[PDB]
């Protein structure tokens, strides 16, 4: 959801 | 089972399938984080394209640098990236 | 998204619901913690019958001592029961 | 699950 779309911004 | 209760087992079964690969289910290798990385994690992997970057990962999460993760360490992974996403939730909503 | 996935999501989303009942959604008060603890975790909470247990938890998770939790040491409470319960999980099948 | 039958024994 939210998370894996933050984890493709972040890092 | 509360959400809580549901998550707590849910990390328990996901450390336990990713470390029962190979002979030993406590411990995550560095194979095992491979494969992890990149099928449970694989959209925070496929954007970074250096692939010494799990291998830096690694070394930094295995705190008794024994080589492999036990459960505690991989606990860590999961936190420190829980800890980024509701940092950038909050940073997107009080802004 | 995957299991892991959700599951940090899911642990986002339970701080941010009971850290939100009062007008500071980034910690969690004393009286949300025991919300919390009555109904996320009421399996062991109601077990234990001293009151003072929860009191104690508070202060032991309460590391910069401002009396609140904020996300990492809500986590750390996550972690520390689920390290518990897989530790047991070993316990009982590697006897 | 298992966790809160844990839960429930240990502590
Ligand atoms: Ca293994
Ligand atoms: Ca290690
Ligand atoms: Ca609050
Ligand atoms: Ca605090």
């Amino acid at each position: 959801a939210m998370v894996s779309a933050f984890l493709k911004q972040a890092w | 089972p509360t959400e809580t209760e549901r998550c707590i087992e849910s990390l328990i079964a996901i450390f336990q399938k990713h470390a029962g690969r190979d002979g030993n289910n406590t411990k995550i290798s560095k194979t095992e984080f491979l494969i992890f990385m990149n099928t449970e994690l694989a959209a925070f992997t496929q954007n970074q394209k250096d692939p010494g970057v799990l291998d830096r990962m690694m070394k930094k999460l295995d705190l008794d640098s024994d080589g492999q993760l036990d459960f505690q360490e991989f606990l860590n992974l999961i936190g420190g990236l829980a800890i980024a996403c509701h940092d950038s939730f909050i940073k997107s909503t009080q802004k």
